């Protein structure tokens, strides 16, 4: 098992930029594809970018893609998401979690999860 | 063009802190890993500290946990902050950066130097 | 005529987006490639493809199968750090000691009291990205290849590092070997023999330093 | 991406003995499935040594391309970690090691431990069961990249839910385009098979495709 | 043909004297060369080339891949002798206890409680020079190549083990294979198919040992 | 060194089965060569069955080939002997032998001798 | 990180014969590579022979070549020097010494050093 | 031309010291490995100590630290001193050479072998 | 299961001093206790000094008593002999042995031995 | 966690005597409470004998007391069942059990079990 | 009235301890001085009760920790061997490690007092350790043989002012020096030479000879 603990949510001016930050507790954080979710008021778990235990596979979500980046520093158990050129439309509880099995987007697949940050975005 | 200016440096008593900034100005399309060197009178320049784009950093054995590398990539700047200062620490502190210049057609880079921060720290 | 890629068009999931289209090249014995490109561009998928991790869908691909690959990102195995270099090769101390030279790692190897007798753990936390780095590199130039396949090594390490690497490792130490070098540094491409110039699966510019010089 | 021949093949153990394997001729081309059934003892695993060069044929020809990965029959296992027991020697691809764990239904035992493929094995670390050996076994020969599987009845120890989805997952979908030899005595294997190759006390009793042994 | 060499000359330093002059010689499929010469000669040199660690200045050299190397120098990983003796080569229980019978080893190793399960630090401490080099011979006729480069390994055997190993593995267990064996011993030479004599670089004697015997 | 235990003996009808164990107590089991040994009271020892370390190579006496079984559990450290249709000939004491050297079926390349178990075949 | 110690020196007649030791006392013995370094009374420190730590590269001052040789024990954590038809010319303090980098026969790149040892060869 | 000749053998006391002697005379151009061995009654003939050229040693582990090999290349001559004798060290002690006679073209090796000399250890 | 050497003999007028040292390679150096040996023309070998694994007892020869002292360092595997004011009766073969049993001065508890330095006290 | 199997059963006259063995296959034999148990036709499995983990503790069933020995060999991994001056009553299929508990002589608190003997007397 | 000796003598096969005669309050530092040989740490052996003495009478409570004048290191990690089988207590464990001159060292290191011990450590380090281990142990007698032996001046000058006499300021000490800069601190003093008692009392009546 890994414990995961988000951090760096907030409230942000349109076009902004904002730097999400998961840290895990546990062993093994290599083995665990990471992914960050984001939940909308009133919608579902969405998926937003996932990195495989190496870092060599990144995924994104069609809506974030070339605007968020996902990165990984297994020697400090973290995993980032930065965010830039932030729309009201991101505005979401954002969520880090953690897979046991080898690439899946869905969130189905992620086992461990953080608490959530709210990030908020005002035209 | 593109230039890197260095700020920060300075004489400081031992235990001391002290943050470097050296900021990229000019026609900058990208910046890929910026990073922090430093060169001791008579002795070769090495890494104090590296960050990526994404933000992952590395350090040397000397500074781990005492310097800490960040960036603002709006502001195009690396910061050096440097905690409990030894006498160990004087040098002069040079900043580098792998620019992509708008000109460029492709996403190729080109290794940016800065002039170079004197710190010294004091015994007393 | 040690590489050659003709008209080579692949997917990585099946009626998706390409990740390479119609891709040519032909690297000669003991020549330098550089890969340059965008992230996302398909370079690593190129390695993978020369690798036979990535079936072209369209056109052909011709090499000799003695390959060494050094990934992007780092492993290091249980073991000392000779265990980590040698690996399942035999070992010669003149190629080893000559290895570790060119790889900037003897400095730091003759920090510890045990030398290359250290034992690291799985991913090597005691270590730096750099030291990682340099280990991870020196174990692929360690294996004895026809074809070196250098997927952007010098991503964790300082500039100084790796300008020395590049110049003792990769132009010095393979000077013979044919070999492929994922870099989108100019430092780099001056040194190269061919440039292939990815962006979108797409082969953007293909030839010499002087040809890409003049754009 | 090897041609595997065999032409008027006979090879003895012992000087002066009986021969293992009598006139024995084949012919596999690259990327096939050749399925090798018969009774115990039938000179099946002693064909697979042949081909190694273990075993020197006293009669007849063998030719292929070398670059061989070979599956043993026995499972062994080596101190360390799964991870090292997997890749062995190879230079590690999270891709394929992870694509591999999956075809070879070791994912799920893996992920079971806390310290995932970061587990010793041996005695002096976990003792694993005849499967989890056998999965082991098996991922470790198709870890290894070479252009010619000689698989030696693998799922032996495995139940049959299992080898079902490693078959199918692994032999036939992850393997698809590499030459190989499949010791099997199995009709849900042998109809997958490109050709089959049954032995009766060294004999070839059986030599052609599904189609031709389904015709009998 | 298996290996062959022709007027190959090379040097270990550039601007020095050449470390082999002038070398001529084709070993075909199969056959057993003897390398001897005095201290200094050049024979590790010439088996350095053959890897290619060592590359010519003038001349050729052509064979087949499938190399196995066996150093003056025995080399020990920390493992058990098992981990040893498989050094990332799959295992097959036959070819195992057949190589460890050949290299004089069974006795040594049933002597242990843990047998071949023995843990050994790195160098062999723990052993004698003649365990050492029988395990380092063990592991590189293990390994299945076309080519075997014997570079003096019974020098810190005993000279009835060394007639044993000789017989039994160099002559028996690898029969068929084309070999290479450094080795100054007339016991030896007499059993080659061809003998090159090596002094200061230079080829002082190639041929057949009937044609040594009528010198 | 490994001490060898049989069980599994007794009293049987010709045409009957009988399955002998072999429990091995030491290090490296799967070094040694096992054998299933019979003696004939006022008769020389005579080999029935050896199993390689491995499992790989299991060889029986021409008199009992078709009829016995030699089979090895290496995790349980067990070696057993599968005894179908007996017939008053088998009559014996059964030993189990462990051998520190490479394929040898003589008995005098076997260092570890059991206390053996008699069996009996009547009618 | 690793600690020398030099036996075997002493008074010997031209023409004659000696042999040094060298006992090293540490971690990773194999990583140095070893050397026999000679002083005369009024000169600097002038290379004799060195050792690969495998004992694969053995290299010799031209003066001594022919009459010196240099063997290792990675065993015993022992160097050796068998120095056969002495001259005059090699009285010196022969030293010991090892190297953390690989292949050099200069002093400058040996770190750690023994006590030393007088080896006196009367021309009488 | 060329031989071997032992000396320094003889009936010792257990615990007792002992030196012996083999030097190589006769048309030598060199010699490279040296050797001795030893023969017990009704055992075989096995190593006890062996010296290469450079002066590098390897001794069985019956004898290792107990008795030493040495070597006077300028005398052609091995030694070994034998300490702390017990009785199971009573043997024929021999002594071999790997000589280059003076007539040989090259320097190319023949295995030479001394007559052997009586140990006897009492108790 | 220790190898012995040692070194610092020679030539030195009366009224002198001598440094002997002894290497000692091998496993578990601490187990032994040391002694140095003496051997007199024509003489058998006589202790001379002693010092237990620890280096907490130390003794010696009534002949060296105030003139003599023994020294260990087990970090470097040496033992040391620090020969002061000597008188001619000195002159022997200075030999340095180890043995594997606690407290005995008597040269046949000492099973490892090295090959022994000449010593010459002259005037 | 740990494989057992019995050996030593078989018939015999009244008054007369057997010798029962169990070894087990598995880590951390030491821990184990073992235990000999009964199972005659038509009854319920009854404890008659057992070992602490160290062989510190031995009770046996009433009815075997005085004749029936229970010990351990944790080196070879061995419990053993002495049964001498055998009864008719005796007759039942022996089982030898391990309990990961700390002293406990009912059937229910052993969770792995071997195949069993059958005794006869 | 912490540690009494009365006309004591004993062989350990000439008697090592001749006629031997002190009573150290609670509290109190008994510095035991001597040439080599002198019998000191026979004294503390006596005390122990590895040697009996053959005439006299020994007396004092229980509670003892020891400190050799040999250093000896267990195979586990340095807090292993300094905790030893004693109960763990931070602020004693980082107080006797500051007191014994040990924290500069032991940060030294990333893995801090887990690093394992047969890495072999100076002299100094050993002696630190061993130490450590004799004073972390709760005891109503310390008894310090040599401990200062292969230290260097300025650490053994912070060791005896921070550990001996500061750390452990209210409990009986016995101290085996030869240091005059150690004598001078002494509540009482014993001077032995060849078994016998040379001199005791005072460090004013030392330096009144
Ligand atoms: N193993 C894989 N399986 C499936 N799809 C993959 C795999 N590896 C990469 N891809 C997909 O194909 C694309 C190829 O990207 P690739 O890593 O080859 O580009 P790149 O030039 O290597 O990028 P970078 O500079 O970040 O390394 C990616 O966008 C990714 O989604
Ligand atoms: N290495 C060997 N040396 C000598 N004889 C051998 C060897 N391997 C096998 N044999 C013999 O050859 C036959 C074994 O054939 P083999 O084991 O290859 O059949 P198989 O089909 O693999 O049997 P199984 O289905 O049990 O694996 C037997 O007679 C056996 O004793
Ligand atoms: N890796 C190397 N780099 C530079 N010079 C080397 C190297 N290896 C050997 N030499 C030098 O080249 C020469 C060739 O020596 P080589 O090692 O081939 O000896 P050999 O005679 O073949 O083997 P040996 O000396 O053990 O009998 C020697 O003079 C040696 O100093
Ligand atoms: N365990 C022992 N058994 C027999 N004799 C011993 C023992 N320990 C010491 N001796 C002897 O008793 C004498 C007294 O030595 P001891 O070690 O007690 O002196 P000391 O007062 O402690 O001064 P130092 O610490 O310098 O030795 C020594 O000469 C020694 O040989
Ligand atoms: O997941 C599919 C798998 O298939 C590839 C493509 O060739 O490579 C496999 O092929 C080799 C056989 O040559 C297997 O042994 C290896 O494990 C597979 O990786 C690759 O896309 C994928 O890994
Ligand atoms: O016991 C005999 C042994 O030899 C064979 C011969 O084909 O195979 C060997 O092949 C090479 C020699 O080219 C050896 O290096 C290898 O280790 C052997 O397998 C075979 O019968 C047996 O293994
Ligand atoms: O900070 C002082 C220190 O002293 C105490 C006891 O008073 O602990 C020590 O206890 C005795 C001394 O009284 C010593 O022998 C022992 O080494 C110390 O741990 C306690 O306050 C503090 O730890
Ligand atoms: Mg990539
Ligand atoms: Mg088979
Ligand atoms: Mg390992
Ligand atoms: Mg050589
Ligand atoms: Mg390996
Ligand atoms: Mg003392
Ligand atoms: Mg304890």
């Amino acid at each position: 098992q890994v414990q995961l603990q988000e951090s760096g949510g907030g409230l942000v001016q349109a076009g902004g930029s904002l730097r999400l930050s998961c840290t895990a507790s546990g062993r093994a954080f290599s083995w665990y594809v990471m992914g960050w979710f984001r939940q909308a008021p009133g919608k579902e778990r969405e998926f937003v970018a996932t990195v495989s235990g190496n870092g060599s596979r990144r995924d994104y979500a069609d809506s974030v893609k070339g605007r968020f980046t996902i990165s990984r520093d297994n020697a400090k158990n973290t995993v980032y998401l930065q965010m830039n050129s932030l729309k009201p439309e991101d505005t979401a509880v954002y969520y880090c979690a953690a897979s046991s099995t080898y690439y899946y987007t869905d969130p189905e697949k992620y086992d461990y999860w953080g608490q959530g940050t709210q990030v908020t975005v005002s035209s | 063009q593109v230039q890197l200016q260095e700020s920060g440096g300075g004489l400081v008593q031992a235990g001391s802190s002290l943050r470097l900034a050296c900021a990229a100005t000019g026609s900058i399309r990208s910046i890929n890993n910026m990073g922090w060197y430093r060169q001791a009178p008579g002795k070769q320049r090495g890494m104090v500290a590296i960050i990526t784009r994404v933000g992952n950093t590395d350090y040397a054995d000397s500074v781990k946990g005492r310097f800490t590398i960040s960036r603002d990539n709006a502001k195009n700047t690396v910061y050096l902050q440097m905690n409990s200062l030894k006498p160990e620490d004087t040098a002069t502190y040079y900043c580098h950066a792998e620019i992509t210049e708008q000109s460029r057609p492709f996403y190729l880079t080109d290794d940016y130097w800065g002039q170079g921060t004197q710190v010294t720290v004091s015994s007393a | 005529t040690e590489v050659v890629m003709e008209n080579v068009t692949a997917f990585w999931e099946e009626g998706g987006t390409p990740v390479l289209k119609d891709i040519n090249f032909k690297i000669e014995r003991g020549q330098l490639l550089a890969v340059a490109g965008s992230t996302g561009a398909g370079k690593t998928s190129l390695l993978m493809m020369i690798m036979g991790e990535l079936e072209p869908s369209e056109g052909k691909i011709k090499h000799s199968g003695r390959i060494s690959f050094c990934s992007q990102f780092s492993w290091i195995m249980p073991g000392t750090i000779k265990e980590n270099i040698i690996f399942g090769v035999s070992y010669d101390e003149y190629r080893y000691r000559s290895v570790i030279k060119a790889c900037q790692l003897e400095e730091d190897i003759s920090k510890f009291a045990e030398k290359d007798n250290i034992v690291l753990g799985e991913g090597g936390i005691t270590l730096s990205g750099g030291q990682r780095a340099r280990i991870s590199l020196a174990r692929a130039v360690y294996k004895d290849a026809d074809l070196y396949l250098l997927d952007s090594p010098f991503g964790y390490l300082d500039v100084l590092t790796e300008k020395e690497i590049f110049e003792s490792c990769v132009c010095k130490l393979m000077a013979n070997k044919t070999r492929i070098l994922v870099t989108s540094k100019m430092e780099h491409l001056k040194k190269a023999d061919k440039i292939l110039i990815l962006h979108e699966g797409s082969s953007y510019f293909y030839g010499t330093f002087s040809e890409l010089q003049n754009l």
